[PDB]
């Protein structure tokens, strides 16, 4: 059925659990990088040259 | 300054020694021209009121949604707010009441309560002859008011 | 002449929660949470423990220590009456005998599960609630004016009740004290919207949200008839 | 001063147990433990004589649950006869009542109200009304203990066992 | 009276919070204004309290209107069911006491109204401060409670035996306001 309004085309929860599932993955390794900084760190450019 | 001797042109005839008889707490001038401004502030209104509902802008909607009076029901003649109900008539001097004590307090005889004349939510100040001037005004066209209602109440 | 808290509006600091306010001089940035947020001068106006009896119904100056305390444990209950407003609605009730009634603990909307559940049942719940109140007045009549707020000897410290070992490091026991009271603050506003919604739908909060975030029946396709 | 007050003249300064000379140290919130227990007493007591005069206000005390004032029992079981959410509305604000206005943490029992409102001028007038107060608390609440036992023995409530005549406990069916 | 200590009661203290009391002239005009509210909503709490429990006295209030005392409303709107000869009789003579007997421009509130041995303040000052704060403080409650039954019958339109009697003491739910 592809004319019926399912959110993203999912009409089955297996979707769901891969769409969950592939975007906590690269989350996961970007937090391995920018989980761990600071929030209160600000900067007065246009751009920010912080850390790695 | 609105409390100066100097704004009405000049002049008229008792002086009215009666008032410094036995009562006298009215016989101060300070207070006869802050009767007389209000006397006058009061009246300009009034000849707008019956202006407006003798046009016959009556409103939109009831006036009493529970006794069931809509606003084209009550007067235009000076029997119109002898004929609203009571309890809205309180509401009504009710809060002049907060004008006369707290807002606009009349114990003040100077009657500058701060608003400028013509602009609201932040007062058009007045400065040198032209602020002299439109005070006259404020007292001739009150006066001209005063004795308006008179011709318009009799008949 | 002036008042006491007239002159604390007058060198009244700036403010965080309400930067375009001005905070009173009371808050002086020692307390744990203050974020300049004072806006109707509470703080300027301190009170002491009335409970203790007459001698202890002022409040001395610049302390706010009993302010502190009402805080924290508002905060407290209001944070495990999220759970209270919740819980029967999502992991289900609790079965009753012909004694106490079936269906007296099965009421979803939780305001009227007051009025549903026998009398029993809430007289133990407040002596319960009862009985920690008299180890908080007992707390109160030995440590006095030594006395911190919101502790009923649980813990980590001194001769407390730790049955968990619980032995923060002596910084991160002050982001402990932080994150209770921003969720004592946030619990707060929470169990309020919780009994206002029980109120206005007169079911529970999942049976609400649950109805909401579900699609409507006739809304819902038939779905799914190719082979 | 307070330890001398609550020995009037039939018994003196009676303590069997001889918590004075042992524990002079809990005499004074053992004074007021009496004195709060007394003055609970004693609206006890006086509630009782109320309630089975048949005395109530009118309507119903819970519309809700079609539950009248005189369907109240004039009993034990007329406070727990009334709703869940009606006890605790009493018991919220009897709380507010001994935490705030009257806080029972004051163990001297004075809260700015004298008798009548006036304070006793005479120190002696005022230890004899101080003794009236704890004599007539110590007299209610074996008044109000003495109802609460004779009804659940007897069965019936203080108008109930009025009505039947049921004042004689050695001729009717009971123990002994 | 600021140095006895008159208004500030023992839960709160000196209750100023907002810093209006800039100095002691000004305290006086305040506390004569406070008063003299709390005297007359104290009046006006006992009248909520008689009006909406129905005690009403028997007869006609005005015979030549056919007005009873049993059909005057016991709401906010009762007053002015009273017809406007009657209650000038009222405002006329309120107003003689406000300008005779108890002249409001008084700022001291004393109008020498003493009832002996229930304030015999000569020897009991204690009862005198007692009394003084019970004054201020029932005014103050009975203030608040007034503004409280004025509104409670302009946001729901019954009064206060009406929203009673249908168990009507939540703004949620309801068909009135948005919430
Ligand atoms: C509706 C809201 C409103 C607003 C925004 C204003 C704003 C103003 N009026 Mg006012 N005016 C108002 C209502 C208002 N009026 C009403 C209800 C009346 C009575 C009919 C007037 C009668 C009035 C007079 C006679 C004058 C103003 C004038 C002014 C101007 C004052 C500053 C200036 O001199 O330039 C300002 C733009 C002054 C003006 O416009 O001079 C150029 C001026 O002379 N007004
Ligand atoms: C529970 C309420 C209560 C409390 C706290 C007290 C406390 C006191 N009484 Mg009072 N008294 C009471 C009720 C109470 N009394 C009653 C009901 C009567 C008989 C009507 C009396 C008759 C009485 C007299 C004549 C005198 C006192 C005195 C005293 C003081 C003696 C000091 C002491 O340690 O005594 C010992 C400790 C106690 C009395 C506390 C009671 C502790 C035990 C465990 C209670 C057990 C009672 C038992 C279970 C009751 C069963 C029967 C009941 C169910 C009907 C003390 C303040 C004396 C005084 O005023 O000193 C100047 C004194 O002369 N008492
Ligand atoms: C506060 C004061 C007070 C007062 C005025 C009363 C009054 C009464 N009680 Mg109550 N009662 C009280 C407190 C009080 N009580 C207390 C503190 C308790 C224990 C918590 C009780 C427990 C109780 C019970 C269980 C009963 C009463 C009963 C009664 C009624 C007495 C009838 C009778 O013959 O008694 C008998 C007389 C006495 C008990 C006093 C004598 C004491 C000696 C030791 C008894 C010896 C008896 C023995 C066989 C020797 C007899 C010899 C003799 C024939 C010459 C009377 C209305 C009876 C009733 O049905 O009415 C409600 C009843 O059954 N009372
Ligand atoms: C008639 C009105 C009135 C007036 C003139 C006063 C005046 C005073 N009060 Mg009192 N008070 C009142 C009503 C009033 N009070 C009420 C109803 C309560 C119960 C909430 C209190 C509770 C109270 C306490 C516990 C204490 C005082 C104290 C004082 C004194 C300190 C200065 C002050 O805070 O002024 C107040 C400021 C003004 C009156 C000017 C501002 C006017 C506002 C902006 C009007 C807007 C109000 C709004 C429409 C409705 C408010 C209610 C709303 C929150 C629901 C001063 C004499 C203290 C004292 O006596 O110490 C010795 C003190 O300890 N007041
Ligand atoms: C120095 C001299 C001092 C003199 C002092 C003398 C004072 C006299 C006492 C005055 C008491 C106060 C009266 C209040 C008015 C009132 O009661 O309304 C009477 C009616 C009663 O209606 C009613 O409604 C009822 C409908 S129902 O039955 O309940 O459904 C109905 O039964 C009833 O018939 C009908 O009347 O109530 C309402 O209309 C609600 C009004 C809401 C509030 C009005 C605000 C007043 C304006 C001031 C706003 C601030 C001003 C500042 C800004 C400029
Ligand atoms: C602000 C505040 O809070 O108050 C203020 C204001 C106020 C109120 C004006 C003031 C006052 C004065 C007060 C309160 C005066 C009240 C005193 C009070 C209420 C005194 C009860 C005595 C009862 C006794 C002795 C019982 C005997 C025992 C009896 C009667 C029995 O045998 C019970 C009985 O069932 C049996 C067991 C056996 C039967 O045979 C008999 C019956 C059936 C009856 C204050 C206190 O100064 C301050
Ligand atoms: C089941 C039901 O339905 O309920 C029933 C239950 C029940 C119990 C059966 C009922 C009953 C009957 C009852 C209880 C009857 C009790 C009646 C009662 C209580 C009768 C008091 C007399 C005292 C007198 C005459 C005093 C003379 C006093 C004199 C002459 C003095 O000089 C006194 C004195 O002090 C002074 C004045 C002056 C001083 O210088 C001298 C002294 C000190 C000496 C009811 C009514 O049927 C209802
Ligand atoms: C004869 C007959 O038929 O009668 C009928 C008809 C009739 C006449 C229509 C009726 C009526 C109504 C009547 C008679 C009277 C109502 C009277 C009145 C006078 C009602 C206002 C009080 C002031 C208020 C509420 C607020 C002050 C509020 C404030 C905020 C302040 O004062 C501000 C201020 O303090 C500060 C905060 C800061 C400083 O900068 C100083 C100032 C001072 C500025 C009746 C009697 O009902 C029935
Ligand atoms: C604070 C907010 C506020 C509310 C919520 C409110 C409510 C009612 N007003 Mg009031 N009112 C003001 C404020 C408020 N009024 C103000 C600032 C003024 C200008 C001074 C004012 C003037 C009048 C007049 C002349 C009358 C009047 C009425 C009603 C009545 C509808 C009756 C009905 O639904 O049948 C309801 C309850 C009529 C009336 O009372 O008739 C018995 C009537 O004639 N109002
Ligand atoms: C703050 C103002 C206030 C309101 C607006 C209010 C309202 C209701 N009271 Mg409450 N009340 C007090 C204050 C207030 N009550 C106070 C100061 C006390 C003395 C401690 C008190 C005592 C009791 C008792 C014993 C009962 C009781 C009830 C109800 C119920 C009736 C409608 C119904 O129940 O259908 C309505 C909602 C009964 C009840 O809760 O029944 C389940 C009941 O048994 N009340
Ligand atoms: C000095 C003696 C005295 C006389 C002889 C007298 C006479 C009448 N009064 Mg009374 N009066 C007072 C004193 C006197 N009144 C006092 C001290 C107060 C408290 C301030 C007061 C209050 C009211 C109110 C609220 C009403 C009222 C009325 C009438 C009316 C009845 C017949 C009628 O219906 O005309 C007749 C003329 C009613 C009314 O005027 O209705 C239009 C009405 O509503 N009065
Ligand atoms: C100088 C002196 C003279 C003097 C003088 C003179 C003229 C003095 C002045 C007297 C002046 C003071 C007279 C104004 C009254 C107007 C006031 C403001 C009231 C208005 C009334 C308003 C409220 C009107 C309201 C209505 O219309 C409205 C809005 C709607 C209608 O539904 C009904 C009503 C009624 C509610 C002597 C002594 C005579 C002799 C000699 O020559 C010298």
């Amino acid at each position: 059925t592809e004319g019926t309004n399912e959110w993203f085309g999912v009409d089955d929860l297996r979707l769901l659990a891969v769409l969950f599932l592939g975007h906590w993955a690269i989350l996961s390794l970007w937090l391995g990088s920018y989980g761990d900084s600071n929030e209160d760190e600000d900067f007065f450019g246009e751009i920010d040259y912080s850390a790695r | 300054e609105p409390l100066g001797l100097y704004d009405p042109l000049g002049w008229l005839d008792p002086e009215k020694d009666p008032a410094s008889k036995f009562a006298t707490f009215h016989a101060n001038f300070e207070r006869r021209r802050a009767v007389e401004r209000k006397h006058g502030r009061i009246a300009m209104v009034a000849v707008v009121g019956m202006l407006f509902h003798n046009a016959d802008i009556e409103f939109p909607g009831y006036l009493s949604g529970e006794l069931g009076i809509r606003f084209s029901d009550v007067p235009n003649g000076m029997n119109g707010l002898f004929s609203i109900p009571l309890a809205g008539l309180t509401q009504i001097v009710f809060a002049i009441g907060v004008m006369e004590l707290a807002i606009w307090p009349a114990s003040n005889y100077s009657g500058d309560y701060g608003t400028g004349y013509g602009r609201p939510f932040v007062p058009n100040v007045l400065e040198g002859d032209e602020l002299k001037y439109k005070l006259d005004m404020e007292i001739n066209q009150g006066r001209a008011a005063m004795m308006g209602i008179m011709g318009a109440l009799v008949g | 002449g002036a008042s006491p808290s007239a002159d604390a509006w007058a060198n009244s600091i700036e403010s965080k929660a309400l930067p375009f306010a001005r905070a009173p001089a009371t808050l002086d940035g020692t307390m744990l949470g203050d974020f300049g947020f004072d806006p109707l001068g509470f703080s300027t106006v301190p009170v002491g423990p009335w409970f203790t009896g007459i001698e202890g119904r002022n409040g001395q100056i610049g302390n706010l220590n009993w302010y502190r305390e009402a805080e924290l444990i508002h905060g407290r209950i209001a944070q495990v009456a999220v759970v209270g407003f919740i819980a029967p609605g999502l992991f289900g009730t609790l079965p009753g005998n012909e004694w106490t009634g079936v269906d007296a603990y099965s009421n979803l909307n939780p305001l009227e599960a007051f009025s549903q559940v026998p009398g029993l049942a809430i007289l133990q719940i407040f002596l319960f609630m009862s009985y920690l109140e008299v180890r908080r007045i007992n707390i109160i009549k030995e440590e006095g004016e030594n006395y911190m707020p919101g502790d009923l000897r649980i813990g980590q410290g001194e001769g407390r009740w730790n049955p968990f070992g619980l032995d923060y490091s002596p910084e991160a026991y002050e982001e402990k004290r932080l994150q209770e009271l921003k969720h004592c603050r946030l619990a707060m506003i929470g169990v309020f919207g919780l009994w206002a919604q029980a109120q206005a739908s007169g079911v529970g909060v999942t049976e609400q949200i649950g109805a909401a975030l579900t699609t409507p029946d006739y809304y819902a396709k038939a779905g799914y008839f190719l082979p | 001063s307070e330890i001398e007050l609550g020995a009037t003249e039939p018994l003196g300064v009676f303590d069997p147990l001889g918590w004075l000379e042992t524990e002079p140290e809990a005499f004074e919130r053992r004074r007021a433990v009496e004195r709060k227990h007394g003055r609970v007493a004693m609206a006890a007591v006086v509630g009782t004589i109320v309630h089975n005069n048949h005395i109530v206000f009118d309507g119903y005390i819970s519309p809700s649950n079609n539950l009248k004032f005189s369907d109240i029992p004039t009993g034990i079981d007329g406070i727990f006869s009334v709703p869940t959410a009606g006890l605790a509305q009493i018991i919220a604000f009897l709380g507010f009542v001994e935490l705030a206005w009257l806080p029972a943490s004051q163990y001297d029992g004075d809260y700015g109200v004298g008798y009548f409102g006036n304070d006793i001028l005479d120190p002696e007038e005022k230890a004899r009304k101080l003794n009236a107060e704890l004599n007539n608390g110590r007299a209610a609440m074996m008044g109000i203990m003495g109802n609460m036992v004779a009804e659940k023995i007897t069965g019936q409530t203080m108008y109930e066992q009025y009505a039947a005549g049921h004042f004689n406990p050695f001729n009717d069916g009971e123990g002994f | 009276e600021l140095e006895d200590g008159i208004g500030a009661v023992a839960p709160l203290g000196y209750f100023d919070p907002l810093g209006y009391i800039k100095d002691e002239e000004t305290f006086i005009r305040y506390r004569a204004v406070e008063r003299k509210h709390g005297r007359v909503a104290m009046m006006a709490m006992l009248g909520t309290f008689v009006h909406n429990n129905g005690w009403t006295f028997d007869g006609y209030l005005s015979p030549s209107q056919g007005l009873k005392f049993s059909d005057i409303d016991s709401g906010i709107g009762g007053l002015f069911q009273v017809p406007p000869a009657g209650l000038a009789q009222i405002i006329l003579l309120c107003g003689f006491v406000e300008l005779a007997w108890w002249p409001a421009s008084n700022l001291s509130g004393d109008y020498g109204v003493r009832l002996g041995t229930l304030n015999d303040w000569e020897e009991q000052p204690a009862k005198y401060y007692r009394q003084k704060n019970a004054e201020l403080n029932n005014g103050r409650a009975a203030m608040m409670g007034i503004l409280g039954t004025f509104t409670h019958e302009v946001i729901t339109g019954q009064n206060f035996a009406e929203q009673a009697a249908a168990g009507h003491f939540s703004p949620f739910g309801d068909g009135q306001g948005f919430f």
